[PDB]
């Protein structure tokens, strides 16, 4: 169960990231 | 639900604030131009803003 809850990824301060979903 | 920390609540305020301004200048200019009144929008932005 936990090993599939370390796959959920964070982009905490990642504004290339946002700025793709923005788009 | 969509963006990230200061982009969710900064691109959110910027849409409701930007729409809200547009709507509440061109509510207000209805009423006085259905009655002829004119009246230069700078006025009534300076109000809104």
């Amino acid at each position: 169960v936990d090993e599939l809850i370390c796959r959920i990824k964070l982009h905490e301060g990642d504004t290339e990231f946002w700025k793709r979903r923005f788009l | 639900r969509i963006l990230g920390i200061p982009w969710g609540f900064l691109i959110g305020a910027e849409l409701t604030i930007v729409q809200s301004r547009i709507s509440l200048v061109n509510k207000i200019q209805k009423v006085y131009r259905s009655q002829g009144v004119q009246i230069h929008n700078r006025h009534i932005e300076i109000i809104v803003r």
